[PDB]
């Protein structure tokens, strides 16, 4: 029915895990900081029209428990009718929040919705929420639980990606990320984090290593062979993929996504909601999809749902969880290398689990305007979520 | 709520009540229907009365002592009853263990100290009765054992064993040390890990030391008397609960490490034990105990538990009770043993014979080779010395019984010969001919041959009544089966002398009639041939090995096909072809034979040559041969994994049925234990004969489902999977 | 654009907290048991058409963490393409999952979706996930955090509801919940819980006390006076509502929602999806809404949301046949009834959480399926489902029988 438009898409810088700048900042404060920035960019915005606040969070415990989206509404002083809901779809929680917000606007039963995510992995580590897929032996034994890292090493083994192939993409991400910061591409979207006094805490993605060299990446040791041996997940993965003899462990801390803290916010609304509040639409949600692969289909599904092909997309944005996953995605769909993660990715700047989806979405909204391009496709990785946006 | 099994409108009593002047009750279990105490219906009723009596007289009772009048303390559950439990009997099985544990829980939460007087074996349910007590005293006597070995029968400790061991040691320790493998500890080792608290010299000190501990406990610790550590407010589980941050970090690796150890085999008992332990640690003791009952009911009503209870209880006891042994012969002690050949077989036979305590003469062609054979025993003892298994004085006497020699006259005074030379009928005639007169007149002449018939080998000795086949399996120090082949001129006296010798060295014997291939070598050939046939058909070698491991074999077939030399598999192929062509018939070559010659032509005939299906460097195996995929065009055939698994299991099961039809095997008990302990048939099947009557799949269950699945395999992979008429009607 | 239809709506019986029957059952098993029931109801259902599984869970920690929806997909053997997302909007998480699934179906970008929730409060107590609104003093001090318990007593004090009035509604819920069970109203919806052996674990709502009398309710102690003194939340509430001198603590364990375990599942799809899979639509989602009121009182949220969903569908109170509001506290239902003048014969006609229990994350989907069956049993047309939420939120849904 109604068309969903993106009016704002901001995010915080990503602070590193060890000796990080955002470790002293509560994750609730990361969201309130972005809410106050939206107020500064639109001082005469009737927040009573904001009907929901959807935040993705993969470890909603401790500082991230108790519906952190509702805490953000009350702490920031938003109207008590603005709702607030937390959801969790693992790494795709950030994009699922935006997709859900867009779907709630199409239904007509919601008008103006805030969406995004938050993850303070230095304060609330991954796995702090527990679960059944790992802490219930009967379920773990049956579903054959395997960490994503071993699956990444397995993909590089099946598809034939060498240690130098994944390290080549890691160098590619660090360069394109540094070039994007030096060119000022992120100047208007990355909102520096400050304390209650106004003092600067962080204003850049401090996980980046822009001086990364190909020889330095070769010196790093495989980081996911002490878990595959002591945990025995290698043998578990090969019990299903019985035609593979040995798993080639090629992923290190330099070619994988980084543990960081961050948050993002996207303001999705209808056409009438923007005209009533004087907001200029920056992009338009074309279609969304959800699928899964063998334990790319979500990307193919959103393309058929929007009546498009791979050639019709100007910019592809896939989360750099692991280098082998991107090389696989590029090889399966034959993606032109000059269209894939043009401003770097999680390998260089980090991967805040609950917020990554809304971060890489707002990255394409800016890059579409900077290049004056039309369409962009954002996807995240055994589930999968894909979204297509179009410049307005 | 009730301590009894029935509550509506007569077994015999097994427990003797005795209250002393101090107020200490002594419960003495003494089942008059047998020689051991077992959780049968009589025990549940007897313990139900005693527990009801302890509650009615709690004002005049100060402590309880649980003891036994048998040589063993308590032998565990009633296997003869659990094996008959159908899936529809899950409610009766659940209520039974719930009633058994309700009695122990009342004995445990009595407010009075309870001491266990363990006078012998406390296995399975027996240890669970002791674990319900507050203090355990064991008599350090010869033959005493303690443990929870129901995992070896496809079950789990369903009388509180899982719930209490986790409460005492934590999830990780209780599972690894006690529960997962069901190891049986001696009283010295039992006190070290924490299953037993105190030890005494003799059994007459047990009850006095029990009452002495009750008296001291009441005076020293009056508040905590009769209260288990987990029945206290400040209880903290060792290693933490699953919600603890430390344990929750390594907890996801527990099911994966279990799949790594089991290699994906369909054995549900370790999975159920691990689930009951972790799930139980999240709730209170009583709720945890009920979760333990539900997992116990799922295993007993299952088929895998019935297969293991058939093999590792009934079939194994029938063998240990002279089931295959002759009936009229007596005993003949052995003085000095003579082993011919110093290879891995001959050296292994010398070690196990000296480890038992016999004098061994190890003869080879040269003194250099006979010393290298004794060095096999030295490097096993040197490894056992640094690990702490045996002592220095006991290991020196072990090697002192092994006398390496090269002269044939050193066999003077040998009443038991075990030949282990090269597979050649003319050579075995030559080696036996040199010594048949030097040895004692009434001496056993054993031949460790693989395929050559014993009837033909006996023509090289004068007294053929004492000639017999004694087939060991490499490595001899680990493999516990001895296949005793009975020739046509082999007497019954020599059949019993080897039977008693096999029991003397700590191994399990089976009796097999003479036939080319016997039972082990013939059946194990069909298993390795199916894999080699799959390799020739174009199946990925990694999938073939996975199919073998996930089937439940201890070694994947291609890896096993290298330990067994491909030159030997080529010689057996010519022998079977010669026996049919020269008799006026056309030979039907197995498709695996073509793969054997292709590997020999390439110069890869197993680990002995240093190259085979795997690559070998410095003796250590590492990786499949990269040229194996290009040689056989691997990848062009991708059958279902279960089809590969079934092709290996059915090839052995059908061939085992043929050995029963032709009279090669006398009983199915020998077929099961022989397949499990000899050729490594998966224990979850209960044997290659039980696999037919206990088959389970998507089609159905039983012999009918085995036949239908065999026909499904025969329609797509060859008529060799057709069931014999002995299985049809 | 598209129209969302309810094809199935099932739930588990609610096991009580102390010595509960479901205390041994993991919350993941409750969801799988409901997924297996849908399979038994439609054995030829092409599960590849199911694009997402949305479950509500207020305390997603321990047995309920790690995306319990995705765990239910993998553990039950559903396709890996079937999605799986957990969400948390406090008490209305179960209804928010249903509303979100309906909106994903209307958007045309989803065709067949499972929705519901699960809460094993005996294994995972509420508050186990923590949160800044309670554990962080900076925001707790500013938002003036007060538990729902005190806000309920504050509602009765302002609206003038006596201890006898709230206990009168508690008696009404017990009577109507008992008649619904004895009348066979819950025969097809309540799916009994069984173990891995098939043995019965629970087949009825344990928390019910059908022999409840007005004399027994009057002997109960005010349950929320220990939080009022040791915590000081009474003084915090009266700082915002300064015209009230004293709070009349009228709510006990007999007139408040019960702490139970349970799960619910709802199958929602488009008309084309139901036609492809041979499914019969039972009801149609008319409209949904979200709003709320003051955070300190915390429980007056559903009234602005109920009005919002009536205006969006062009309906009024007279157009609605049945009203279903969660019985979190008796004063909340009595205020909702007085504000909108709800006829007593239209409100919570088959009982509520006071008698049967309130499994937080699943209650929204449970009462949604209760109205789907009662509209079909009475041959009525419309029903309005709404739940009060923590923090002062509210979610409402209007369904229409087909
Ligand atoms: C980041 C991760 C790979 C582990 O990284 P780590 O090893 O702890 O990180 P470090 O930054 O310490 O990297 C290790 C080393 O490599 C170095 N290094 C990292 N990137 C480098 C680069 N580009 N150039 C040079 N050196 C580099 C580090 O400086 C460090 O050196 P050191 O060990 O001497 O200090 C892992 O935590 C992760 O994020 N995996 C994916 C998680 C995920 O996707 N979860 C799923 C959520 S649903
Ligand atoms: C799913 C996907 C990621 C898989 O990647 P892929 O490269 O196509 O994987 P394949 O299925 O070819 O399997 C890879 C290899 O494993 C082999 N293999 C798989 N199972 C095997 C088995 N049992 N034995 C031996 N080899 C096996 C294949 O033959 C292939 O070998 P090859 O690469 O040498 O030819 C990719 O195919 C994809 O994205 N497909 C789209 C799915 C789709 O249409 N979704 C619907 C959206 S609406
Ligand atoms: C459930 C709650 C009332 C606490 O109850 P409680 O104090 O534990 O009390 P119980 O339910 O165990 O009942 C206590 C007594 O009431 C009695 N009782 C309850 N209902 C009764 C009835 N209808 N008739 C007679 N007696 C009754 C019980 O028999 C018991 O007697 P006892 O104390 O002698 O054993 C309170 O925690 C609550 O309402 N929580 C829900 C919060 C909510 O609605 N939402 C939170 C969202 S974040």
């Amino acid at each position: 029915s109604e068309e969903a438009f993106i009016y704002e898409a901001i995010r915080t810088p990503r602070g590193k895990q060890k000796n990080g700048s955002l470790h002293e900042v509560k994750p609730l404060s990361l969201v309130v900081g972005l809410i106050d920035e939206l107020r500064k960019r639109h001082p005469d915005l009737d927040e009573n029209l904001i009907s929901d606040v959807i935040l993705g969070c993969v470890s909603p415990v401790g500082d991230q428990g108790g519906d952190i989206a509702r805490a953000a509404v009350l702490a920031s002083g938003m109207p008590v009718t603005s709702g607030g809901v937390q959801l969790n779809r693992f790494c795709a929680s950030g994009l699922e929040a935006v997709n859900t917000a867009a779907q709630k606007v199409r239904s007509g039963w919601d008008d103006l919705v805030l969406a995004g995510g938050v993850e303070s992995m230095s304060r609330v580590p991954m796995g702090s929420d527990g679960g059944a897929m790992g802490l219930d032996p009967a379920t773990n034994y049956d579903v054959m639980f395997v960490p994503q890292s071993i699956g990444a090493d397995l993909i590089a083994t099946i598809e034939g990606f060498s240690r130098e192939d994944v390290d080549a993409y890691a160098l590619r991400s660090q360069q394109k990320a540094a070039e994007a910061w030096s060119g000022g591409y992120f100047a208007k979207s990355v909102v520096p984090v400050r304390d209650q006094n106004g003092l600067l805490i962080l204003d850049h993605d401090e996980h980046m290593r822009p001086d990364t060299t190909k020889e330095g990446l070769a010196k790093l040791k495989p980081a996911f062979e002490g878990l595959a041996a002591l945990g025995g997940f290698d043998d578990v993965a090969l019990q299903k993929y019985h035609w593979v003899e040995k798993i080639n462990h090629v992923h290190t801390g330099g070619n994988s996504s980084g543990i960081v803290d961050g948050a993002a916010l996207v303001m999705i609304g209808s056409a009438a909601a923007g005209k009533l509040q004087g907001l200029t639409p920056r992009a338009r949600i074309v279609a969304t999809a959800t699928s899964g692969a063998d334990p790319t289909p979500a990307t193919r599904k959103v393309l058929d749902r929007a009546g498009l092909t791979v050639d019709d997309i100007d910019l592809f944005e896939l989360n750099e969880a692991f280098a082998s996953v991107v090389l696989k995605f590029q090889k399966d769909l034959n993606i032109p290398d000059e269209k894939l993660n043009v401003n770097g990715g999680a390998i260089a700047m980090g991967h805040p689990l609950g917020a990554t989806g809304a971060m890489i979405l707002g990255t394409m909204v800016d890059e579409l305007e900077r290049r004056n391009a039309r369409r962009a496709l954002i996807t995240l990785c055994g589930m999968g979520v894909a979204t297509i946006i179009e410049r307005v | 709520s009730s301590h009894h099994h029935h509550h509506h409108s007569m077994p015999d009593n097994t427990i003797q009540w005795d209250k002393d002047a101090d107020g200490i009750v002594t419960l003495t279990m003494d089942d008059p229907s047998g020689s051991t105490n077992v959780m049968n219906e009589a025990y549940i009723e007897s313990m139900g009365k005693a527990v009801d009596r302890l509650v009615a007289e709690k004002d005049s009772i100060t402590g309880v002592v649980v003891a036994s009048a048998k040589k063993t303390f308590f032998a565990g559950g009633d296997v003869k009853t659990m094996i008959q439990a159908r899936p529809e009997d899950a409610g009766d099985v659940f209520n039974t263990v719930e009633t058994i544990k309700r009695q122990l829980r009342t004995l445990e939460t009595l407010g009075k100290p309870v001491v266990a007087a363990i006078n012998g074996a406390a296995l399975g349910g027996g240890l669970e009765i002791a674990l319900a007590c507050h203090h355990r005293i064991a008599a350090d006597v010869k033959g005493s054992q303690l443990g929870l070995p129901e995992v070896t029968l496809g079950l789990l400790p369903g009388g509180g064993g899982v719930t209490r061991t986790v409460r005492m040691f934590g999830i990780q320790n209780a599972f690894v040390s006690v529960l997962a493998q069901g190891t049986r500890f001696k009283p010295a080792k039992a006190k070290e890990i924490g299953l037993v608290d105190e030890l005494v010299a003799t059994v007459e000190e047990l009850v006095p030391a029990a009452k002495a501990w009750i008296k001291e406990e009441l005076k020293a610790n009056p508040d905590g008397a009769g209260v288990q550590p987990w029945d206290k407010k400040g209880y903290k589980m060792p290693g933490g609960t699953p919600s603890s941050p430390g344990l929750a970090a390594i907890l996801p690796s527990f099911p994966s490490n279990l799949r790594k150890q089991l290699k994906g085999a369909p054995m549900p008992a370790p999975r159920a034990i691990l689930a009951a332990a972790v799930e139980g640690a999240q709730v209170d003791f009583d709720t945890a105990s009920r979760i333990e009952s539900r997992y116990f009911a799922s295993l007993v009503t299952g088929q895998v538990a019935k297969n293991m209870m058939q093999a590792f209880f009934f079939d194994l006891q029938a063998i240990n009770a002279g089931g295959s042994r002759p009936e009229g012969i007596g005993k003949t002690p052995i003085k000095r043993i003579g082993v011919l050949g110093a290879g891995m077989m001959g050296a292994g036979i010398a070690y196990v014979s000296a480890k038992a305590g016999y004098e061994v003469v190890l003869k080879d062609v040269s003194l250099e080779a006979a010393a290298k054979g004794k060095g096999y025993s030295e490097k096993l003892e040197a490894k056992a010395l640094e690990r702490g298994r045996t002592t220095q004085e006991r290991s020196d006497a072990l090697l002192a019984r092994i006398t390496p020699t090269a002269d044939a006259a050193d066999f003077k005074g040998v009443d038991f010969v075990i030949e282990a030379v090269f597979e050649n009928q003319e050579l075995k005639h030559k080696v036996f001919g040199e010594i048949e007169d030097i040895v004692e007149p009434n001496a056993i002449l054993g031949s460790n041959t693989s395929t050559l018939p014993i009837t033909g080998l006996a023509t090289g000795v004068k007294r053929q009544e004492d000639f017999i086949g004694i087939h060991f399996f490499s490595p001899v120090d680990k493999m516990p089966l001895v296949e005793i082949i009975k020739g046509e001129k082999t007497s019954d006296e020599a059949l019993a002398r080897v039977f008693d010798y096999t029991l003397a060295i700590g191994k399990t014997p089976i009796v097999v009639n003479d036939s080319r291939g016997f039972f082990t070598s013939r059946v194990i050939g069909t298993f390795v041939n199916e894999a080699l046939a799959m390799l020739g058909e174009g199946v990925e070698p990694a999938s073939i090995e996975q199919a073998g491991s996930q089937a439940g074999y201890p070694a994947p077939p291609l890896q096993l096909s290298d330990e067994l030399n491909l030159e030997l598999m080529h010689k057996i192929a010519v022998a079977t072809r010669k026996g049919v062509e020269d008799a006026g018939g056309t030979y039907q070559p197995h498709p695996a034979e073509a793969v054997v010659e292709k590997m020999i032509e390439l110069g890869r005939s197993g680990r002995l040559k240093g190259a085979g299906f795997y690559e070998y460097a410095d003796g250590k195996r590492s990786g499949l041969w990269p040229g194996l995929r290009e040689t056989f065009k691997s990848g062009s055939s991708q059958p279902p994994l279960q089809d590969m698994i079934d092709r290996m299991l059915f090839a052995e099961a059908l061939e085992t049925q043929k050995c029963l039809d032709e009279g090669v095997l006398t009983s199915t008990a020998d077929a099961n234990i022989g397949s499990i302990m000899g050729i490594g048939f998966p224990p979850w099947t209960g044997g290659s004969a039980q696999f037919i009557v206990g088959y389970s799949g998507p089609a159905g269950t039983g012999k009918a489902a085995f036949v239908a699945r065999a026909r499904e395999l025969a329609a797509a992979y060859g008529d060799r999977f057709l069931p014999p008429e002995s299985l049809l009607s």
